[PDB]
């Protein structure tokens, strides 16, 4: 990419989910959901593979015409209240549509068909972006208008997400589609508790990125897209291994790792709501999630698959490091619940 | 406008009905994606006239030129689609199952 | 290092390209008389000669430079090659895949130091006449038609990245001749060589590498008599007017990519490790780790260049 | 339309079965309806007729588990007496339990089905007589 | 008792369950189309749910 | 939430108000926690890169035990804020509105009638 | 809203026109500016939640100086009866509606 | 005359109902244009003019005759499909049947359609002795009062560029 190109368009690519989050006239919130959806399809086609093209032309079918639901929910308040933007007034299916459309950018319960698929042909690095810095755009618009939105369907996206998620992710064996699959799963919790308390979603957001951006430049840093390639990682580099082994159980709830705090907290704020019968349901099928994430562990660090002799090749030649972010992100995230109570 | 804003709002759903039940050519979409927009634009620019909300002329056009290049975007992964495949046919578009 | 901000800031491999910044890579037979020619042909035009590349191309470019043991050089034998054909253990597949590696890790190591010095490069037999080989030893019994299928396998999935070579000065020395002269030549094990291996090799030679990359690359075949005098085919090298080939659109903002690639060794051979499980190929959990733990325990491999204290590294407290 | 299937609850349970049975049978077929759009939508069929026979029998077999559960929980009620009896819906429970074993012809489905939908049936009697709420309103 | 029944039961069923409830929801066309699809009947249910509940 | 408050600064890390607070203790263990697992990361990106663990980088071991802390001193610093406005926030609402917050009254153990279950 | 970079740097790209109230171009008012004002200098510094039920009397007015709906039915009510009665012959325009003309 | 903005806004539905029931591709063009002179003129009825015309400038002849373009190039023939485009005719003009009695159905439903309020409210208002008040001043804001919608613009089409020469690259 002509280094010029590659500015413009990661400039947008950042400026569309700032321009979402600073603005209040919602229309200024849809142009920095454009500017996203436009940005982010070049890079998506780099290699310009046959896979590549499909997953463009998808991802950019599905965003756009959530696109247009949410401008026509803009469209409509236009003539219900002559504001730009949402009011407590609001008619009830004026939210809704917001909250389906955004919904679907971002991927959560029955739109989640999109996203396992684009993040299997994207690369890895496009990957992480399309998972983590393009959540955060839809997820700024439904927190700021969350005092409005329905307790019933988030709800309901954020039950079924996180069966879907959890579901798919048992059969996949590609990583790419088991953290697109994590990634649906973690967004239903954080839906969850939008309507009772958004700063929680923020923080089941935050930990979410501070383990899945670590989790992907692991599984880049040997570019694995296999568990049986990440499972020769003892071999490529012994010492990711252990942190690896802990980053996954901390995506899943296990109680000594950073990631209990979000889902404990969550159960929490549900309980304090009554929402005793739902928090229940999520609790449990999350720990089908753990099951899948142990699976892999299994492949990549309690036991050691059979390696390939060109392998020692590879180990001969010095391994082009890891970036610092990976132990920043590592360490911040596989243990800082000593620390939760001001976290939250 | 009352039941003038019923006609276009149901070209719209109409017009959503079409994006989401595809069928062969992929064109036909992207040509679907567009009619909404048309409704949309039509729409914003009505009631602002009827508001003599003059403020907010800006964006019934704003609506449109966002909306071309989306548009812009969408072709050019249409293209690249019949340089890949010698179709636009979506069918073509199932490998990443 | 080198990256896009060097990139930015001038180093670009443009700018640092001449007359003989080329890639000339000789292919022959068993014995074609091969090195001979590219180590004059690169003196000739100024230009690195790459030796060809063995089992332990690697380890020589790799720290010490001393040659590894057999089985940290992952337990390939040309010499049991020869001597057991079709063995139980497959040495010769293990040896075949090794060799494609060392000449991967051997064409990227060229093409770094093509685009950083702007240096030509010759590399005798290359990773695009590599497969000639392989196609003798499916022909024979040496290998089986899934091995053949691990290698090509490998070779799509890596090959295809790096550009090709821009000319491949060759010499076609028959089998009758070739065998002859393995005979006359010491090695005990070379001259067990069996003539149709000659044959199947010098065939995958004619019949698919020269026609195959003389339409994506001028070709220039001498025979025997020809290249005992380089100065002859150097006239023609200089001659050739590299026309042709995908080299043509490498600008200096495709080549800083390219650069990147071959500056990163890991990645180079990173399909060359895939995880498909053919016997021959696998080290298995229990060898493979001890292996290992031998292999980087060795002096100044238990740490990263310049870490490691044994072999005299200091300031690693500050590094 | 929707005054209609809360009617179920109105009237105490155990009486007036006809009417439960009835609402019971309708959400199951509205659920089938659902399933087989999805069943249909996505793994489509290969000819019109064929899918058309699925999303009946989709809609069959969910009517059926509505009925007998309907069925057997009201007269359960009424047999037993026990107005309201967690029991009496788990006997239901099982029974749609049953009833969707023997549509899929597997005893086997029939003793998943039986213990879970059994249970998830009883919860619900539990739910409506504790007073549990679901999808509540943030009252924080 | 052990072994079989109490491992057929509690243990091995809900390994079952699941196996196939993935194994149906994962089998996916891959084809837009019919993705697409399930996008309307959602839209269409989610309606509903505003409208009934109005 | 919180935001919405009356005075709240729109985009402000701490604000002043939070003067009045009492700074944290340097050696707070949290800062401490802080710093540890700092030198951890630290340790952790010598290993990943495979450096001599301990020996080396002693200039990075210490940025990192240096910048965890001193982020901690002043995350802390607010987020010790946050939860102060919280009860400033909170227990002036149980005043203002009295009615609804009424301190009932407890009766001795003697009259209260605890029904007792045997266990036998 | 998400992150106020606007408040804070104290620019005001984005909320002078969020109202059909807010600066119209020449000053030309819009149309439901009688009644927007009176519905949010009410509704500042109570919150929504108390914005919802107190100042219901400005919303409902300015839910129908834009909508305008109840005069819609109001009138509309009004033409059927027209209708009916100029049925039995009962109403005849006035030629009012063809009076003389005010200047 | 009166029904002058119902008529238009009904054809605009067919127009979109064409579309939706997705004929030919190029067709289908053809119809996305028929809908959009319906519609510039709807806009071009409630006394907006600027807005309207630039339908026509932008996207009658700008957009669409891209859409047509590469409706050329890309989208084959629809070929051995051609078929259908006449059983899409008739179930659009069908369809089109169906809504007229529809519309008269919800008429019914006097609980909008304001069947004897038609020509009562394409306009609402208007500042009779005004002079200054013509669509177009407004969408001038955009230069001075509103320059954001103007700035974030301005870097779509920039960036569409980079972005579009990256994509077909
Ligand atoms: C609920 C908690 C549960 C905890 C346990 C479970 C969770 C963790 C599980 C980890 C393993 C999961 C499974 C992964 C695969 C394991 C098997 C495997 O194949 O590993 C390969 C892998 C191969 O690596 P390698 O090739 O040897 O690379 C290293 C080189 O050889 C060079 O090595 P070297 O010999 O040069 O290294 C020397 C260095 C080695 O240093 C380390 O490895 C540090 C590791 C820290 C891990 C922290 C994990 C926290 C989890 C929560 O020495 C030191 O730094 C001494 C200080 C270390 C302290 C560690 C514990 C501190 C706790 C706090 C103590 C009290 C406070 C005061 C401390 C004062 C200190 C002066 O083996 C490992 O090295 C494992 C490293 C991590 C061990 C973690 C132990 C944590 C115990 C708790
Ligand atoms: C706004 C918010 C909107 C939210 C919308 C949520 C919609 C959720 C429905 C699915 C959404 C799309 C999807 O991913 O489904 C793919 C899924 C793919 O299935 P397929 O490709 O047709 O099956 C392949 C073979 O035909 C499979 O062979 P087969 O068909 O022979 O296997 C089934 C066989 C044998 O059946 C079995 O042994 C297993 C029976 C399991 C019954 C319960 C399944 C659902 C559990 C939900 C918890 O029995 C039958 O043949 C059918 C008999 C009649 C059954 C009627 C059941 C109607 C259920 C309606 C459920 C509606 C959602 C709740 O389409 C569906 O079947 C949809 C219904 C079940 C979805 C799978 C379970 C997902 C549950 C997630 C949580 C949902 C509830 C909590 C929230
Ligand atoms: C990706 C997105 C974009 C990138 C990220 C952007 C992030 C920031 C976004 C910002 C968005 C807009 C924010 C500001 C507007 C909203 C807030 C607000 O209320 O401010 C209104 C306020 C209105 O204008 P103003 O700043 O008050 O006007 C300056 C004076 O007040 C005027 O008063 P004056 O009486 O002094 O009048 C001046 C006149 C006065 O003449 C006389 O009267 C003479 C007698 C008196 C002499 C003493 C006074 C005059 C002294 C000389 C003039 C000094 C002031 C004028 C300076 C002009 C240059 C700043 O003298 C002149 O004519 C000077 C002419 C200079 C011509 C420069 C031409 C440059 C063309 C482009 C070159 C290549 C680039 O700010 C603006 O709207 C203009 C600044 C923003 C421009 C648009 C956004 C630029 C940033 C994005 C660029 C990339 C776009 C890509 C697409
Ligand atoms: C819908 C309801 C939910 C889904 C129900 C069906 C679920 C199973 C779907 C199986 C696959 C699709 C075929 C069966 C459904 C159908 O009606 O066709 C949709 C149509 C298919 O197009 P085609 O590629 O020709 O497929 C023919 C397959 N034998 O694709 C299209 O129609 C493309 C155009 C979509 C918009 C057409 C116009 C819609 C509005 C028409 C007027 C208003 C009608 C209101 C009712
Ligand atoms: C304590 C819990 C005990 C549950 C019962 C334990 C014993 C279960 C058993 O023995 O059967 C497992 C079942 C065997 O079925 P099979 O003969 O293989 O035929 C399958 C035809 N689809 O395995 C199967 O293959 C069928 C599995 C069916 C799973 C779904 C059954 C209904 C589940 C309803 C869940 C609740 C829904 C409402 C909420
Ligand atoms: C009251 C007591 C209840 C006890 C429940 C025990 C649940 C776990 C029992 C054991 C489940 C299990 O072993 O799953 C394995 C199964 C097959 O997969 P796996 O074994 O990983 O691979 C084949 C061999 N290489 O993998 C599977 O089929 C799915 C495994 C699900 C694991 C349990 C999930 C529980 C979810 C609750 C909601
Ligand atoms: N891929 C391969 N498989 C088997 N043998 C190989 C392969 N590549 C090179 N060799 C062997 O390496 C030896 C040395 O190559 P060459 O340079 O042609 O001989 P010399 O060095 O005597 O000129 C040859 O005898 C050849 O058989």
């Amino acid at each position: 990419m002509n280094p010029i190109t590659l500015a413009i368009i990661y400039f947008t690519i950042f400026l569309g989910p700032v321009i979402t989050m600073s603005s209040t006239n919602l229309m200024l919130m849809w142009v920095g959901l454009e500017f996203s959806l436009l940005a982010i399809i070049p890079m998506l086609i780099n290699k310009k593979n046959p896979r590549s093209t499909e997953a463009a032309t998808k991802y950019f079918v599905t965003q756009a015409t959530a696109s247009m639901i949410i401008l026509l929910a803009i469209v409509l308040n236009y003539k219900q209240l002559g504001t730009w933007m949402f009011q407590q007034q609001t008619n009830g299916l004026i939210l809704n549509m917001t909250l389906m459309a955004l919904s679907m950018k971002l991927g959560l319960a029955p739109f989640h068909f999109w996203l396992p698929e684009v993040t299997q042909g994207i690369p890895l690095h496009m990957g992480l972006i399309l998972l983590t810095w393009q959540k955060i755009a839809p997820l700024s618009i439904l927190i700021q208008i969350y005092p409005l939105l329905n307790s019933t369907i988030i709800l309901m996206l954020a039950i079924t997400s996180i069966f879907m998620g959890a579901w798919g992710g048992l059969n996949q064996t590609q990583m790419r589609k088991i953290m697109a699959y994590s990634s649906i799963a973690h967004m239903g919790w954080m839906l969850a508790i939008l309507p009772y308390n958004p700063s929680l979603t923020l923080l089941n957001l935050m930990i979410y990125i501070i383990l899945t951006a670590p989790m992907f430049m692991a599984l880049m840093l040997n570019n694995s897209m296999t568990i049986n390639s990440i499972s020769l990682l003892w071999n490529k580099t012994p010492a990711m291994l252990t942190m690896i082994s802990l980053m996954l159980l901390s995506l899943g709830g296990l109680p000594p790792l950073t990631g209990f705090l979000p889902k404990w907290i969550i159960i929490t704020e549900l309980m304090k709501n009554n929402c005793l019968i739902m928090a229940t349901l999520m609790a449990m099928m999350a720990l089908l999630n753990l099951f899948f994430y142990t699976r892999l562990i299994y492949s990549t660090s309690l036991t050691m698959f059979p390696t390939n002799n060109n392998s020692k090749m590879m180990t001969h030649q010095t391994k082009t490091k890891p970036n610092l972010m990976f132990s920043t992100l590592a360490i911040m995230s596989t243990m800082t619940l000593p620390l939760a109570p001001q976290l939250i | 406008m009352p039941s003038t804003f019923f006609n276009l709002t149901m070209a719209f759903s109409l017009s959503l009905l079409g994006t989401l039940m595809f069928r062969s050519h992929l064109m036909s979409t992207l040509l679907c994606l567009e009619g909404m927009v048309l409704s949309l634009f039509i729409m914003t620019s009505v009631t602002s006239l009827n508001s003599n909300s003059m403020s907010s002329m800006p964006i019934p056009i704003t609506i449109l030129v966002f909306a071309a290049c989306e548009a812009a975007v969408g072709l050019a992964l249409l293209v690249k689609v019949s340089n890949t495949y010698g179709t636009d046919y979506v069918q073509n578009l199932n490998l990443l199952q | 290092r080198y990256g896009l901000l060097a990139a930015i800031l001038g180093d670009k491999t443009t700018k640092k390209l001449h007359e003989y910044s080329r890639v000339i890579t000789v292919d022959g037979n068993i014995c074609s008389g091969k090195n001979k020619l590219a180590k004059e042909i690169a003196q000739q035009l100024g230009m690195k000669h790459y030796p060809e590349a063995g089992i332990q191309y690697s380890s020589t470019t790799t720290g010490d430079g001393r040659p590894l043991d057999i089985e940290f050089s992952g337990s390939c034998s040309l010499e049991k090659f020869y001597d057991d054909p079709k063995s139980n253990d497959g040495n010769s597949y293990r040896l075949q895949s090794w060799l494609y590696a060392s000449r991967l890790l051997q064409y990227a190591d060229a093409l770094e130091h093509l685009l950083s010095t702007g240096q030509g490069v010759v590399l005798e037999r290359s990773i695009y006449s590599d497969f000639v080989f392989l196609e003798a030893m499916y022909n024979q019994g040496y290998i089986r038609k899934q091995c053949v299928d691990h290698y090509n396998e490998i070779k799509r999935l890596t090959l295809p990245e790096y550009l090709p070579p821009h000319a491949v000065i060759y010499i076609d020395v028959p089998v009758p001749e070739v065998q002859s002269r393995i005979q006359k030549k010491g090695d005990p094990h070379e001259m067990k060589v069996t003539s149709a291996y000659l044959q199947d090799i010098e065939n995958a030679y004619k019949k698919t590498f020269l026609p195959k990359m003389s339409e994506m690359c001028e070709v220039l075949v001498y025979d025997s008599w020809e290249a005992e005098d380089p100065t002859k085919v150097v006239e023609d090298i200089e001659y050739l007017k590299y026309n042709k080939g995908p080299w043509l659109k490498q600008d200096d903002w495709t080549f800083h990519y390219l650069r990147m690639l071959v500056q990163d060794k890991t990645e180079v051979l990173n399909y060359t490790t895939i995880p498909v499980y053919l016997p021959e190929i696998t080290i298995g959990a229990h060898q493979g780790s001890r292996i290992y733990n031998s292999f980087r325990e060795l002096p100044g491999r238990k740490y990263a260049p310049g870490y490691n204290a044994e072999v005299g590294d200091k300031w690693i407290w500050l590094k | 339309v929707k005054r209609f299937f809360e009617s179920y609850h109105e009237v105490p349970d155990g009486t007036q079965c006809h009417r439960k049975t009835y609402i019971t049978t309708a959400l199951g077929g509205i659920c089938g309806i659902i399933g087989s759009a999805y069943s249909v939508s996505l793994n489509p069929a290969d000819s019109t007729l064929e899918a058309v026979a699925r999303v009946g029998r989709y809609t069959f077999t969910a009517a059926a588990i509505g009925a007998m559960f309907g069925l057997t929980t009201c007269v359960s009620a009424q047999v037993r007496e026990k107005p309201d009896d967690p029991l009496n819906y788990f006997i239901g429970g099982c029974a749609g339990g049953l009833t969707l074993g023997a549509r899929t012809h597997s005893y086997g489905t029939a003793a998943m089905g039986c213990v879970y939908m059994g249970t998830a049936a009883a919860l619900f009697k539990i739910g409506k007589l504790e007073g549990w709420e679901l999808f509540p309103t943030p009252k924080v | 008792l052990d072994l079989i029944w109490l491992e057929k039961t509690i243990p091995k069923s809900t390994s079952t369950l699941h196996t196939n409830m993935t194994t149906l929801t994962t089998n996916q066309k891959g084809l837009i189309k019919l993705y697409f699809m399930s996008f309307l009947i959602n839209i269409i249910l989610i309606i509903i749910l505003y409208s009934i509940n109005l | 939430m919180m935001n919405g408050r009356p005075g709240h600064e729109p985009l402000k890390f701490l604000p002043d108000e939070a003067r009045s607070l009492p700074p944290p203790k340097l050696n707070d263990p949290r800062l401490v926690y802080m710093g540890l697992l700092g030198y951890c990361t630290g340790l952790m990106d010598n290993m990943l890169r495979m450096r001599p663990v301990m020996r080396a980088g002693l200039h990075r071991q210490l940025l990192f035990v240096t910048s965890f802390v001193f982020a901690g001193y002043f995350y802390l610093k607010r987020q010790n804020y946050l939860y102060a406005v919280k009860d400033h926030d909170m227990f002036g609402y149980i005043k203002l509105h009295p009615e609804d917050f009424p301190e009932k009254e407890k009766k001795t153990y003697a009259e209260i009638l605890e029904p007792f279950h045997p266990v036998r | 809203p998400f992150l106020d970079i606007q408040k804070k740097l104290g620019i005001s790209l984005d909320r002078h026109f969020m109202f059909l109230s807010a600066e119209q171009p020449y000053k030309n008012a819009a149309r439901c500016h009688a009644f927007e004002k009176e519905w949010i200098e009410c509704a500042h510094g109570i919150g929504g939640t108390r914005a919802k039920k107190e100042c219901k009397i400005e919303f409902d007015d300015f839910e129908e100086c834009l909508l305008r709906y109840k005069t819609m039915r109001r009138m509309h009510d009004i033409k059927k009866q027209r209708e009916k009665l100029m049925k039995e012959g009962k109403y005849t325009p006035p030629p009012h509606h063809s009076g003389r003309e005010e200047p | 005359m009166n029904n002058y903005i119902f008529v238009l806004s009904s054809l605009f539905l067919v127009g979109c109902l064409g579309l939706a029931l997705k004929p030919s591709p190029i067709y289908g063009g053809l119809g996305l244009i028929v809908s959009g002179f319906v519609g510039c003129l709807m806009v071009l009825g409630f006394g907006g003019s600027f807005l309207g015309l630039m339908v026509f400038l932008i996207y009658l002849g700008g957009m669409l005759v891209v859409f047509g373009y590469t409706t050329a190039m890309a989208t084959e023939e629809y070929p051995e499909t051609w078929g259908s485009n006449w059983l899409i005719l008739g179930f659009l003009v069908l369809g089109v049947i169906m809504e007229v009695f529809l519309i008269c159905v919800l008429n019914y439903y006097d609980e909008v359609i304001n069947l004897d309020g038609l020509g009562d409210w394409l306009m609402y208002e208007v500042d009779d002795v005004g002079v200054m008040l013509e669509g177009g001043i407004g969408v001038a804001a955009m230069y001075s009062c509103a320059t954001w919608m103007m700035v974030v613009a301005g870097w779509s089409l920039f960036a569409g560029i980079f972005i579009i020469i990256e994509i077909t690259r």
